[PDB]
RNA sequence: GUAACCGGAGAGGGAACCCACU
């Protein structure tokens, strides 16, 4: 955190519908602290075998 | 002095005296809830 | 025994898994709770992604 | 915790002076009148009432704080007349108004009642 | 993409990525790759069909659910790598069509695309109709807004626990509530506000309440509170609840401890307020010290319930959890679903408030020059739409981008019903009763009440406690 | 005591002030002294130290009390000025045609501090008594003031052409021997700015006239606004529908225009300007496309703007927002920057999935032709929140800069 | 320094007016005789300020200069801003 | 230099509000009476609860203030009650308190709702207004129980008006309205054909306001004062008119009483 | 949690009107005609009842404190 | 160069028109909790001691 | 008009992390 490097914090092109463009904290944890699309699922990982 | 104590699982009214381990007489349950007081309450209805 | 590990309320191998509403009810516990979190010490723990 | 009463907005404290009268030294015939525990239901009304009188030169009511429960009326009055008789005329005047409106207000419920 | 679409080897969470113009071709089936459902579309017409939709509707008895829908072929997860080398549209009809070709060449299409947005997004009407600072700071605020925060608040021995006495269903929601069982577990009240500048004491983003609502149990809430005690620690130092009795031990405030019970605690039901003893524990002294806990100084609650149980050493453990209603004074924090916040700025009665030609005087009123600036332009249309819904007996739906209703049509319904279409009204001077000379825009908007009372930061200081190390003012 | 919010960032950030005992338990100061403290009263929370010792109570006294403050040293101007409701409907009140009645003249003289008690003759005697707002604020500026400002929408061509000292607009503020003569004051007249009505009267009268001065126009104007009354709604955002179609012809127009540019470019039709490469001269031309169809729809937006509207009779009075709010808020909400171009690409060489590979065009980076009234499609919503995050996110990164 | 070499500005500055008025009302709320006849007001602030203004507290101030000197002003002598 | 003369016409009659106009007085006045209607009409309500048991989910302040917004029929002992704070005896007496009771146990397995039928009062005449309904309706839900829950309270009902607290409110709606067509032109409507007709606005369909008349005055005051129940709407009017005509006299009286100590 | 006793901003009363509404509701009468059949006629009112939601029966699920 | 300090309130401001610039309004609870000495002298001592 | 019967005792760790407010 309270780092001057923006870019990490800016909301990037990738989180259409996977991340809520509009909910994050305005402290010193912008775009750092994110939450969760509605129906954005994380994949629980599986054997590629 | 007697403090009657009410059982969180069966609701059993239960008499306890100081310095004992909090049980039930019944059912074993170990949650006990005090009671409600027996003083005036007045309440304003604003 | 090699030790007990906290474990998610709402999970698979939790006591309120699969529970109706009224089972919930008994139990004294909220049927629109989502769970997902840890009870520790008496104080509900959520890990962050 | 700083709550006022309910009650603080109507009811005197021992001591307190319903109604207090300064003379205003700016203007001649002019004077202050400061109603304690009320507010626009009797200031309105008196300041309109007053404004009929074609022997007031200034009428007029304010509430100095809303929080606070004051209402200060000023009135001026031409001379020969007082601010403190005109206020007196204002309020008798607006008495019998309201008895009048009174008694037709009970007579019109009378006759509605089955007429 | 055959076998994802039937889970015959490959299950559904696994992306194919197929680079082009660069040869790879990757697999990923690792965890951690975040995800959402799109839907399939050939040639240029989805695979959802009026039977799928129809079979899925009688639900609860076909017992055809989402994973039925994933296993027809229907609908795929789609991860950020895969959504690179797709092709989506917004709505299937505005984007499936013949006309003047954009692409005619789509892979999937949104379900919605109001999922987008988050949990306390989703909460927001007309999302798109404001400025994204607003909308950010309405999902920010969201999180602080009392209500019944959980069903079961009552057997739950919390600390800083706040509901609301009437919390209300939005008037106009989204689609998206439903699912986030917003209209079950609501916080905030549908109160009319009037955006008008009556007094000046909402003049710098506040508002002014209306004290006979308050007085009737409007945004009224109850704090919660609980405190917690353990008796133990050492050879002979066993803690004890009891009764501190002053000859024995030494060390005692001047707070009144006969409010204890002859255990150590309060009997739950008994005004309580600031230095007053709730738990009486003493330690013995090698005659006697206490270490009672002593009720936060300027709460002034009462005590709603006192569990006694034993901890996992099994000492005796209480805890006790204090009611403390807080009806809404000035100052108390309020907001809107559009990030407009304020603190309450003064409080008049019926009388004093402004009035319509029936006896409607605003719950609420909120100064017009916070709207400029801001944009809140979804606040006015909420405002518009509530007392749509309101006249007409349904809920609004104020989903983001529905396409089917603006601002026009919502007029069009409102002069149906006697008002004036763009929700504006006559009020009258509460002082005086002369009509205001400007109309005034008023309606049913959904307010929220935060957790920031002025009760709960308001502190002064004179010579108090000090620091042990440097022999400064303590802070806190 | 000494008051102040704590971000102090100048002197005009602690100040004196008189206690008065109110009842609730909130901290209560005056509007025009919230502009110092940068205050905001939307849960802002502000200290209050007391002198203890009487030498240093007489101290703050005659150094930081708040009307000893009101002229900054910083930029010679002053710093409190009529705000938020008062400066809109002084602009409303001291309009050409605002007339008073006689019970209406003497209620708002009642909250007049520095009144003699004398009644001003009547701007009309018949057919019937009526006062103008002009006449009730010449009461309420102090002293003999003489001070020349003009309005915010004054006419250039007005001082040239005839009519000059006749403004037939109500333009062109003069006080003239402590009286308002004519002219609509606005926030370049009774606001913070250099040379204007406030700063006048500090430089001429005492402190203390001035700090009457803000009291009175407070107070009567807030209480004529009990009468006149200001608000804002869905109404004042809509257009003619004529207006509609004026701005949607605009905006296709000028998507046209950047099509065809956008052919230029890929039929290698388009010569780089010097000083330049053809990627930065073809951004050059579409962002010059688009804000001069943005310009254009604004500029059509208030002209349809009507005299009764809340949003103008706001913006005029520079009370609260630009003229380009509403622009965005009627007409266009604009194109989206990140970092000063277009929105980039995130994707393979697109912004979305939405959007065919290569798209320039000025829906498919950032550009929005929708209103706020309108509503953003989700991909223009999409790039309003990501253009918006940036300004919350330098918000927040700026300030540890500028502290230190 | 001499009463004929005064180089300092004989208007009495804002600073010098807070303190001789603060160090004067103290002196008058210890119960120090009052050099002005007063009209039954309480406040030792305005009475100090009542002294001020007619010029009869009975203070002088030493302003020091940078090199290290000083000069002694009486505050009846030198000019009262307000 | 006086008084004008009012007159009133009864528009609608009826147990739940009085609609009627009122003629020829001072747009003050009648504000005025629209202000006591709301403010300064005293009712009884009950302000004390005491609660000896509470087994229910709404805890004791809820409960004592929904109590508190129950509306007790009281049409003519308001009258001759006395404030608490202006009588003699101590915490309570008949003169200016009236006692409830109520004792409710939830025992069977339904779920009981706790009404306002349920508050005995004392007194026969003031009670809740489940009255008289006949020429079906429910009664105000006070709390619902679950099998084994109970509530047991004692609660006493003050004498107040509506300027301490809203349940002293005796009125739900107090429509006010003058000048219906915009002769007078107090309001400025930027497109006055977008508004609605009044109610009591006379225009064809073809006009949108009436011609501006510099010499008019504001009259013909249109009144709608719906009643909660307390007191009936037509006695509502009555007991305003009443105070305000004895805040007067007792405003004239202290008057009079400084002048003369004054002189 | 329960239908308040009194609309906030008329003061009409509308916690008599909450097992009515539903009982209507329990019909073909919808939202619209069950208003207006229980006599609301300001929105103010019609609010009360339209956007409550009756949490006391979630409420009433759980065993009580006591028996 | 910074410290805490005695005789210090913190709490919410909130808009209020009705009183002049130099005014601050403040709660009866902060304003007798804050104190001020002042000095007795025989012109105040009757305040004080009924003070 | 007694050996004041206690003398009003309040000072109440700290570090760490997290969330939140302007
Ligand atoms: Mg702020
Ligand atoms: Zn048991
Ligand atoms: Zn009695
Ligand atoms: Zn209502």
């Amino acid at each position: 955190r309270d780092g001057k490097l923006a870019k990490p914090r800016q909301l990037h092109n990738t989180l259409w519908g996977m991340v809520c463009p509009a909910e994050t904290p305005e402290g010193h944890a912008v775009g750092l602290v994110k939450n969760l699309a509605l129906m954005a699922y994380i994949s629980v990982g599986s054997q590629p075998s | 002095q007697p403090m009657i104590y009410i059982c969180g699982e069966c609701h059993t009214e239960n008499e306890i005296k100081s310095r004992d381990p909090i049980r039930c007489r019944e059912c074993g349950y170990r949650i006990m809830y005090k009671k409600r007081t027996k003083r005036l309450v007045v309440f304003d209805a604003r | 025994f090699i030790g007990k590990i906290p474990i998610m309320l709402r999970s698979t191998y939790c006591l309120l898994n699969g529970l109706t509403d009224r089972d919930l009810c008994e139990l004294n516990e909220c049927p629109l709770d989502p769970g997902g979190y840890f009870i520790i010490n008496g104080s509900e723990k959520v890990l962050i992604a | 915790m700083n709550a006022p009463p309910a009650f603080e907005s109507f009811l005197l404290f021992e001591g307190e002076k319903k109604i207090t009268i300064n003379k205003d030294t700016k203007v001649p015939n002019a004077c202050l009148f400061t109603i304690n525990k009320e507010d626009h239901t009797l200031g309105n009304i008196i300041k309109s009432q007053l404004l009929k009188d074609p022997q007031v030169l200034f009428a007029g009511y304010k509430v100095p704080h809303p929080l606070e429960h004051k209402i200060i009326i000023r009135v001026q009055t031409t001379p020969d007349y007082s601010p403190q008789e005109a206020f007196t005329n204002a309020i008798t005047d607006l008495i019998s108004e309201l008895s009048l409106l009174e008694e037709r207000f009970r007579v019109a419920i009378k006759d509605k009642q089955e007429g | 993409r055959k076998l994802r679409r039937q889970m015959d080897i490959i299950v559904s969470e696994v992306s194919m990525i197929r680079d082009i113009r660069e040869r790879e071709i990757r697999i990923y089936t690792d965890a951690g790759r975040i995800c959402r459902p799109l839907l399939i579309v050939e040639k240029q017409k989805l695979l959802l069909k009026k039977r799928h939709i129809d079979q899925l509707k009688e639900r609860e008895y076909n017992n055809y659910s989402w994973q039925d829908l994933v296993a027809s072929g229907v609908v795929e997860y789609i991860d950020t790598l895969e959504e690179e080398t797709v092709m989506l549209a917004m709505t299937p009809d505005d984007l499936q069509e013949k006309e003047v070709a954009y692409c005619s060449t789509y892979t999937h299409c949104e379900i919605h695309p109001s999922m987008i947005l988050g949990v306390c997004a989703s909460i927001i009407p007309f999302p798109d109709h404001n400025q994204s600072p607003r909308n950010t700071y309405q999902s920010a605020m969201g999180k602080q807004a009392m209500g019944v925060y959980i069903t079961n608040f009552h057997v739950r021995m919390d600390t800083l626990a706040h509901v609301l006495y009437y919390p209300q269903k939005p008037l106009v929601t989204t689609r998206s509530m439903e699912y986030l069982r917003f209209r079950e577990l609501p916080a905030g009240i549908n109160s009319i506000v009037a955006i008008a500048s009556y007094t000046g004491y909402n003049q710098e983003d506040s508002v002014i309440m209306n004290r006979s609502a308050v007085d009737r149990g409007f945004f009224r809430s109850v704090f919660y509170r609980s405190y917690k005690e353990q008796e133990s620690k050492g050879f002979d130092q066993e803690e004890v609840f009891e009764k501190p009795t002053r000859e024995t031990c030494q060390g005692m405030r001047h707070a009144i401890y006969d409010k204890l019970d002859d255990d150590g605690l309060i009997a739950p039901g008994v005004r309580v307020s600031g230095d007053d003893v709730i738990i009486g524990k003493t330690v013995t002294l090698p005659t006697k010290r206490d270490c009672s806990t002593f009720l936060r100084t300027s709460e002034t609650g009462i005590v709603d319930q006192v569990m006694v149980t034993l901890n996992q050493e099994g000492y005796k453990f209480c805890k006790i959890r204090v009611r403390s209603v807080r009806i809404p004074q000035i100052g108390d924090k309020f907001a809107s679903r559009h990030g407009q916040k304020g603190t309450c700025g003064i409080q008049y009665r019926q009388e004093d408030m402004p009035f319509t030609c029936e006896g409607i005087t605003p719950d609420i009123i909120i100064n017009p020059h916070a709207i400029p600036s801001r944009m809140t332009i979804g606040h006015l249309i909420e405002c518009l739409q509530g007392k749509v819904s309101a006249n007409k007996g349904e809920i609004g739906d104020a989903t983001p981008f529905n396409d089917a209703v603006n601002v026009q049509k919502i007029s069009n319904l409102l002069s149906d019903y006697g008002y004036h279409l763009r929700g504006n009204e006559v009020l009258y001077n509460g002082f005086t009763g002369r009509k205001i000379t400007s109309q005034i825009f008023i309606g049913p908007t959904y307010y929220q009440r935060l957790k920031h009372m002025v009760d709960d930061k308001i502190h002064s200081r004179a010579r108090g406690p000090i620091q042990i190390l440097n022999r400064q003012p303590m802070e806190g | 005591v000494i008051f102040n919010r704590q971000p102090t960032l100048h002197k005009m950030s602690m100040m004196g002030h008189r206690v008065r005992i109110l009842p609730w338990s909130t901290f209560r100061l005056n509007l025009s002294v919230t502009t110092p403290y940068n205050a905001d009263f939307d849960g802002d929370e502000m200290n209050l130290h007391l002198p203890q010792s009487l030498e240093t109570r007489a101290e703050i006294q005659e150094l930081a009390m708040v009307p000893r403050m009101i002229v900054t040293p910083q930029s010679n101007r002053p710093v409190m000025g009529i705000v938020q409701d008062t400066l809109t409907a002084v602009r409303k009140f001291t309009k050409r045609d605002v007339f008073l009645e006689r019970g209406e003249v003497m209620n708002l003289l009642m909250f007049l501090s520095t009144w003699d008690g004398k009644v001003p003759q009547p701007a009309i005697l018949k057919p019937r008594p009526l006062w103008t707002g002009k006449q009730i604020f010449s009461l309420i500026i102090p002293g003999h003031i003489n001070c020349i400002r003009t309005h915010s929408t004054h006419p250039d061509d007005e001082d040239s052409g005839p009519y000059k000292h006749i403004s037939p607009g109500d333009t062109k503020v003069v006080v003239e021997n402590g009286e308002l003569i004519m002219g609509i004051l606005c926030k370049k007249s009774l606001g913070t700015s250099a040379g204007s009505l406030v700063h006048i009267s500090y430089l001429e009268m005492g402190h203390d006239i001035t700090r009457l001065f803000y009291s009175n126009i407070q107070t009567v104007i807030n209480n004529w606004l009990l009468i006149e009354g200001h608000t804002i709604g869905i109404g004042d955002s809509i257009a003619d529908s004529k207006t509609y179609q004026d701005i949607q012809n605009t905006i296709k127009k000028a998507k046209q225009d950047v099509i065809e540019v956008i052919e230029k470019a890929h039929n290698n039709e388009l010569e780089p300007t010097p000083g330049n490469t053809l990627r930065q001269t073809f951004e050059n031309q579409v962002n010059r496309i688009l804000n001069d169809a943005r310009d254009k729809t604004g500029s059509s937006a208030q002209k349809s703007l009507s005299e009764y509207n809340n949003f103008k009779s706001m913006v005029v009075s520079g009370a609260k927002g630009s003229k380009i709010n509403i622009s965005q808020v009627i007409a266009v909400v604009g194109q989206q920057n990140v970092e000063g171009k277009r929105i980039p690409f995130g994707f393979k060489h697109r912004t979305l999935p939405h959007f065919i590979k290569d798209d320039y065009g000025p829906e498919s980076r950032g550009f929005v032709e929708n209103s706020y009234l309108a509503g953003l499609t989700p991909t223009e919503f999409f790039f309003h929140a990501m253009g918006g995050r940036e300004g919350l996110i330098d918000t927040a990164v700026k300030t540890a800069e500028t502290g230190y | 320094q001499a009463n004929q070499k005064r180089i300092t500005t004989p208007y009495m500055t804002k600073y010098e007016r807070a303190r001789v008025l603060g160090t004067r009302a103290l002196q008058i709320a210890m119960c120090a005789p009052v050099m002005v006849e007063l009209e039954g007001e309480t406040d030792p602030l305005l009475i100090a300020m009542k002294e001020l203004k007619a010029r009869k507290i009975p203070i002088i101030i030493r302003r020091y200069l940078p090199d290290g000197s000083y000069e002694d002003w009486g505050v009846d002598e030198l000019i009262i801003s307000d | 230099p006086y008084a004008n003369q009012p007159t009133v016409r009864i528009t609608e009659l009826t147990d739940e509000n009085v609609k009627f106009i009122i003629e020829n007085t001072d747009l003050a006045v009648a504000n005025s009476i629209r202000r006591v209607f709301i403010a300064e009409v005293p009712i009884i309500a009950i302000d004390w609860v005491q609660i000896d048991a509470n087994s229910s989910v709404l805890h004791d302040e809820f409960i004592a203030h929904r109590l508190g917004l129950i509306p007790l029929t009281s049409d003519d002992i308001v009258d001759k009650l006395q404030y608490s704070r202006d009588c003699t005896c101590e915490e309570f007496c008949p003169e200016c308190s009236v006692e409830f009771t109520l004792d409710v146990r939830c025992n069977e397995d339904q779920t009981r709702h706790v009404t306002s039928r349920d508050l005995i009062s004392n007194s026969p005449r003031v009670i809740p207004v489940t009255s008289r309904n006949r020429d079906e309706q429910d009664d105000i839900l006070i709390v619902k129980l679950r099998k084994g829950q109970e509530l047991r309270l004692r609660a006493y009902a003050k004498k107040g008006f509506g300027k301490e607290h809203a349940k002293w409110n005796p009125t739900a709606g107090v429509a006010f309205e003058y000048d219906p067509d915009n002769a007078l032109r107090h309001t400025v409507y930027p497109k006055p054909e977008e508004w609605p007709k009044s109610e009591y606005s006379e225009l064809d369909e073809d006009e949108s306001q009436a011609p501006y008349d510099p010499n008019g005055k504001p009259e013909r005051f249109y009144y709608n004062v719906e009643s909660c129940g307390s007191l009936r709407p037509e006695t509502i009017v009555l007991s305003a008119l009443s105070g305000l005509k004895k805040k007067l006299s007792d405003l004239q009286t202290q008057l009079s009483h400084e002048i003369q100590s004054d002189v | 949690m329960i239908i308040p006793v009194r609309c906030f901003t008329c003061g009409k009363i509308v916690g008599n009107k909450w097992e009515a509404y539903l009982g209507l509701l329990q019909a073909e009468y919808t939202e619209g005609d069950a208003l207006d059949a229980l006599g609301l006629k300001r929105y103010c009112c019609r609010r009360m009842l339209l956007a409550h939601v009756d949490l006391i029966e979630k409420l009433l699920n759980y065993a009580p404190l006591e028996k | 160069m910074g410290k805490r300090v005695d005789f210090s309130a913190r709490t919410v401001i909130t808009p209020d028109p009705n009183l002049s610039i130099d005014q601050v309004g403040v709660p009866r609870s902060i304003a007798a909790n804050m104190t001020f000495a002042e000095i007795v002298t025989p012109f105040n001592i009757d305040r004080l001691q009924e003070l």
